[PDB]
This record gives structure tokens, sequence and C-alpha cells, in this order.
């Protein structure tokens, strides 16, 4: 709402940006680091300075690494009980989300305990209790089958910043078309 | 079982019960046997008459 | 907060809850005023187990006999006697394997059941095209531009 | 649900509307649609022609007469008491932006959301040709709602009086398929948003489809063995009709 | 109808004859008659009023999905129906009556073959 008009003031911005990103640390309430991108709380003000630890924050969810994450965090931030958890929610949502894409090119969505074991970089038990929390939220609307060790997953993901995507989008549409055109011909013939 | 309350089955040769249950469809074998029945018979009156 | 337990619910959680907290969970004091302190605990007991099993058919759908009743935290007999007192309430439908230490959680199917969930997604699909047919309209109209 | 459904006296007075104010060069002609809307199901029963004047380099210069809404809708009252004011009608193609700032004249004098109605002249589109729109808020913007035929038990029989299916479906299926990549060539080329959320969705949502086909043939089969059976019970009133004429041809022939 | 009344000054040709509506004109002006009718309508109004019977993609689509979901009741009742009307037939032993009733059901299963 405040950037196309009512206080455009150099200092509103300043403070809302400030309280966007401890915020977005602090929950995992809406999607992940696509938001921060589409609008700015770094490029109507600082890069740094309190905005060092979004770019920071890229890195730490597509590596998973807990380092990073203990880094990014200063002093004002850390403190409060409320983040830890919720970084590892965050985590989960991103890397879900790459291996999905990856092996979605027609309707295919299994992925085993090793890809997503893999990803977070916690064994098969730590991640088992982790996804039947996430779940529970709905974040995920997949099933796991435990002894099959395999997860049928039942899309739940937002797909949306596009770049990568409308090339392969693109692709399949024209496939798609082809499809339907020969039934198509079958009717008009009789 | 013999009853059939409940499809279960005993498995004599090691000592435990199976489930036998996983369903069977109805109204179909039954549902043209009926139609056939009465098809028949409809034809063969009406031949006799015919001729 | 309680109610919520039941829903993330792993069963490791209620003791140190319900230790933690009880300023109205084995009491009142503008309704009964307390029942009975024990007596309270045994209904908290039944619901948050009975609770456990009703979100874990619905999240899973294969578990093992073993990690089911590391979750309660119960004998395994005693996790079968909930089992079997809940697909009796009609709740939850489950099938068990006692020798080979696995909980379905399936229940009958037909291929009808299925045809609905093909006729859902060709369902899915004719609505799109009404949005799809709107959605072209106002596309058109800012590419001219 | 929410619904339109309109009079072919509506789309028959439009027809007239756009040679009998002889608007020509794909300019605009604006009328007022009238019925009863007060509920959301949208019954659009009369209608009228209002003077309009558009300039021939400027269409956000435009004449519309605004006593002219008020003061015929004050005769219309008169004449019957169902034909209140609900909206307008355009002669199309498409939306304008200009489309907003009459619909904002017409927002006061309505007692619900303001219709517009996009009526095409040219006749040169699928199926009923028209599409209708009511202005709510995102700015301001129109938004689809389903258009249908009306009827009066007399009025449908006088339609017919001046007068006297899976191929189709499919074909405009295909249609607009090939309209929806027509989209997205132009949007690459713009490039180089809801649109792309929207192919993503489908997508994920022929080859999903697949798996479950298989199981539709079996019961599919049931229902070929069922025509079988059909065919036959229909077979034998056909035959008896034969044997009434048999016996009859018989008799003739005696005689 | 249409009508008008006598009014002459050109209908002096209208009401072996003659005599007849000369003296019917000359003894009472204004009596009713009927006149013909003819429509002339224009291509534009003409198309309009056929393409009353893409919306309309998605209606005919939409009854087909729901037709194919309901199916399994759909098949159950017309056997019974089916089962009646054989059994009709063979006491009978009227007829066209027997006929639009098998008619109707195998017009049914055709359409229901189709849909898929």
């Amino acid at each position: 709402t405040l950037e196309p008009s009512t206080s455009i003031t150099l200092a509103e911005r300043q403070q809302l940006a400030y309280d966007l990103s401890i915020s977005a640390l602090l929950g995992d309430k809406i999607y992940n680091f696509g938001e921060l991108l589409h609008h700015p709380i770094m490029e109507t003000i600082v890069n740094d300075s309190n905005y060092d630890w979004l770019f920071q924050l890229l890195n730490a969810l597509t590596v998973g690494d807990f380092d990073k994450f203990d880094s990014l965090i200063k002093v004002q931030i850390s403190k409060i009980p409320i983040l830890a958890q919720h970084e590892s929610f965050l985590r989960q949502k991103i890397c879900l989300m790459t291996l999905i894409e990856t092996v979605f090119v027609k309707n295919i969505r299994m992925l085993s305990f090793e890809d997503i074991s893999k990803a977070t970089h916690l064994p098969k038990d730590n991640v088992e209790h982790l996804v039947m929390r996430a779940i529970s939220l709905g974040l995920l609307k997949g099933s796991i089958d435990q002894v099959n060790e395999l997860v049928t997953i039942s899309w739940v993901q937002p797909r949306i910043i596009s770049g990568d995507q409308i090339t392969k989008m693109k692709d399949r549409l024209v496939e798609w078309n082809d499809q339907v055109e020969k039934l198509g011909k079958k009717m008009e013939a009789r | 079982i013999l009853d059939k309350i409940f499809y279960g089955v005993l498995d004599q040769g090691n000592g435990w019960l199976y489930v036998y249950e996983t369903p069977n469809q109805d109204a179909t074998y039954d549902s043209a046997l009926e139609l056939v029945g009465q098809l028949n018979k409809v034809v063969d009156q009406l031949f006799e008459k015919a001729s | 907060s309680l109610v919520k337990l039941f829903t993330t619910n792993e069963l490791m959680r209620w003791p140190i809850v319900q230790k933690t907290y009880e300023p109205v969970l084995n009491e009142d004091d503008l309704a009964f005023g307390g029942e009975a302190n024990k007596h309270h605990w045994e209904d908290l007991q039944k619901r948050v187990i009975e609770h456990n099993l009703r979100v874990i058919s619905e999240y899973y759908s294969r578990i093992t006999l073993l990690r089911l009743n590391e979750l309660l935290d119960l004998t395994e007999s005693q996790t079968e006697t909930y089992i079997s007192d809940l697909v009796n309430q009609g709740i939850i439908y489950a099938k068990v394997n006692r020798p080979a230490k696995i909980v379905n959680f399936e229940k009958p199917k037909n291929s009808s059941q299925l045809l609905n969930e093909w006729s859902h997604n060709v369902d899915e699909l004719l609505e799109h095209i009404e949005t799809i047919g709107h959605l072209i309209t106002k596309e058109e109209i800012m590419h001219g531009l | 649900h929410e619904k339109v459904t309109i009079a072919p006296l509506v789309l028959l007075s439009a027809l007239d509307h756009y040679e009998r104010t002889q608007t020509k060069e794909n300019k605009r002609c604006v009328g007022v649609i009238l019925g009863d809307a007060n509920s959301s199901t949208i019954r659009v029963t009369n209608s009228f022609a209002l003077p309009f004047e558009e300039d021939e380099k400027n269409s956000d210069v435009w004449f519309l007469d605004h006593n002219y809404i008020e003061n015929m809708n004050e005769m219309c009252k008169k004449i019957n008491a169902k034909e209140k004011l609900i909206g307008w009608y355009h002669s199309g193609p498409k939306l304008r932006a200009s489309d907003l700032k009459i619909n904002e004249l017409f927002k006061k004098y309505t007692q619900n959301n303001p219709l517009l109605l996009i009526v095409d002249v040219k006749q040169q589109g699928v199926g009923l040709p028209t599409d209708a729109y009511v202005a709510i808020e995102q700015e301001k913007t129109f938004l689809h709602l389903p258009c249908t035929i009306e009827a009066e038990e007399a009025e449908e029989i006088g339609v017919e009086h001046l007068l006297r299916i899976r191929l189709t479906n499919q074909l405009k299926s295909l249609k607009g398929l090939q309209s929806k990549l027509k989209d997205v060539v132009e949007y690459l080329d713009k490039v180089i948003h809801t649109i792309l959320g929207k192919l993503q969705d489908v997508f994920n949502l022929n080859n999903l489809q697949k798996a479950l086909t298989v199981k539709t043939n079996d019961e599919l089969m049931v229902i070929y063995i069922s025509n079988l059976v059909r065919s036959i019970i229909a077979f034998d009133d056909l035959i008896e009709n034969k044997i009434q004429n048999k016996k009859i041809q018989e008799q003739r022939v005696k005689d | 109808d249409a009508f008008r009344l006598i009014d002459t000054g050109a209908l002096i040709n209208n009401l072996l004859n003659k005599a007849n509506i000369q003296a019917l004109i000359h003894g009472l002006n204004r009596h009713y008659y009927s006149l013909n009718i003819d429509y002339h309508k224009t291509a534009k109004e003409t198309k309009m009023l056929m393409n009353l019977h893409y919306e309309e993609k998605e209606e005919s689509n939409l009854a087909a999905t729901k037709s194919m979901v309901k199916i399994a009741e759909q098949y159950s009742k017309r056997i019974e129906e089916e089962k009646e009307l054989t059994e009709e037939e063979l006491k009978t032993r009227p007829k066209k009556h027997l006929s639009e009733t098998a008619d109707e059901t195998l017009e049914n299963n055709i359409v229901s073959v189709l849909t898929a």
C-alpha cells in the first residue's frame, strides 16, 4: 500500500523495512524469500546495516547450513526464543519446492525420504518428526507412507515468480496444444 | 465364516487369521441373467402366434 | 493451546504440558469447581491418545506398529486396545497386521470412487477454461498498449 | 449462482441501435439496459438508446445525456413497473479504459453494482456473442458473469415463429487452446502475471488424468454389454410390428 | 391481425360483382376488414435469433461430467425399468408404449458410452 502513495517519506520506509526483516526470520507464515524480492526493503533504502541479513538468509535457505543461520543473526533478533524453530520450517518449504519442480514435467510428484533428508541435512528420524509437524500446519498436503519410505505428494506448492518456469511452461503449452489438436481432427473427420 | 457375517479365512498351514475381505461387486451377473430369461420367453410366445 | 496440542500431536507432549499447566486443566472455579484432580486426568488421558490416532490416520498412509506405539508411549497391547475402540466408534477405519507390525490406514475401494476423482479433475479443468477465457480477454487489451 | 438472463429483445434492439444511430468506424454506441436485478440474478427485460457522441481522436471525450436516463426512466415507470435501471450496454468489441468513466456515471442511479453488457453487433463470434460484466473494486475492474438467454413462453414461440455436439464441444476447446497460445506468444514479445500463474496450475492438474481413464474403461465396458441387451428388448417390439403387418397383408390378399 | 376501416381514396377497388362494393362504401363508410400479413426482417436479426440456442461449451460438458459421476446409480434404475418392460410384454401376449419405453433406455445408453 505504502509504495505507490501515502507516507513515501524515507523514515517510514526505513522503520517498516526493519520490522519486515525481523518478522520474516521470526515467522514462516507466508512463503519464503520471493516476497522480499518483489517488494523493496533493501532498495528504497540501505543494502547494509541489518539488511545484510537478507542476502545471507537466501544463501542459508538453499544450502541449508546451520552455521550460515547462526552467523547472520545479531543480538537483537537472536535473543528472541521464537525464531529458531521457524528457521527449520522455512528450509523445508524451499527445498521441497526445488525437488518437486524438477520431477514435475508431466505429473510426477513422488519424492523419497532420501531426497528430503538430504536436503535438510538431517537424518530420516528427525525428518519424520519434522514433516509430521509441517503437514499439521498444512504447509504440506501430501502424505507420508512410513514403510514404503516414499512420500506421495499432492500439490500444495505456490509456484510463483517466473524466469525459468516460463521457458518450461512455454514448452508444455505447445505440447498440450498438439495433443488436443489430434483429438479435434478425429472429431472433424466424423 | 460359513454363515458369512465377516469375511475372514483360517490359515491352517501356519495358524493365522488372514484378511479375506476386499469386496466383490453385485448386481451385474444378476441384472443380465434376469433380462435374458424374460426375453427368451417373450420371443417364444410371439413365435407360436405368428405361425 | 491445549486444543492446538491435539492437532500437531506426537504424544510425547502431554505430561510436560499437563504438569506445567493446570490453572483450569484439573481445576475449575466457576463451573464444577473441580471434580477430583485425579479423576479429570483420566478424561484427559483417553482424549489425547484418541486424538493422536485421529490425526495420524489422515497424515500417514502407512505406519509401522513399532513406530505407532512409540508415539503413544504405551505397550503394543494398549495401542492395540485403543485402535479397536476407535474403529468400533467408526471415526477412523484402519487395518491391523499384528505379527508383521504394520498398521494400514486403508478402507474399502470401488473403481467408481476414483471415477469421481477423475471427473473432479475434469471439473477443475472446465472451470479453468471459463477463467482462461475471461483472462485472455483482459490480457489482450494490455498487449495492445 | 450468479447469473444474467438476456431477452432476445435486448440484443435485437442492440442490433437495431448500431444501424439506427449510424455509429461507424468501430466507435462506441451507448444505451441503458432495464429489468429487475435487485437480487444477484440479473433479469434484463427492456432497453433504450441513449444519445451518444464521440470524438474522432479522443474516446475520453464523450457526450452522454444524464437527463435522458433520468427522464426516460420515469416514462418507463408509467408504462410497466418491471422496468427498473440495472446497467447499460455498449457495442464492444472489447473493454476500454473509458468504459470505467461511463460506468461511474451509472453507479449513482443503480441499486446494485452497475452492469456493463457488451453486445457485439458484428455477428462474427461463436455462440451467444454477448459477454456480461459488472464493475466492482479491483482501481476499478470489470469481471465476467455468466450470460444466458431468457424465456417468456410467448416470446420464445415468437422467436421460433420468425425463424420458421461432441464435434462442436471439442472444436471450441481446441479453439480455446489456440487463443491461449496466441496470448502467451504476445506476452513473450512484451516481456523481452495472473496468466502465468493460471497456466502452471492447469498443467499440474491430459497427463494426470491418464491413469484414472483406465478405471473408467472397465465401468464403460459393463455399459456396452448393457447396450447389447437393450437393442434385443427393442428388437422384440419391432418384430411384433412386422407380425401385425403380416396378418393384415395376408387378409388383404384374400379379399 | 391487421385491420383498417373503410377509408377509401385507393381502397375504392376493395371491400359477377362490382355493383356490391360501390354500394358498400356508398351505404356505409367505416366497417372493418382484415388485412394480409407478411414479415420482413434483416439478416443480423436473423442470425441473432439462431445463436440463442463457449458458455454453450461449458454447459453441455458440465452436464456430461456430472452424468458420468452419478452413472453407477443411473445404471441400476434403468435395469429395473427394463425388467418391468420385458414382464409387461409377456402379459400382453399397448405396443407403442412398450416400444417407446425400450427406445428411451437405448438412447440413454448410447449417450452414456459416448460421454467418456
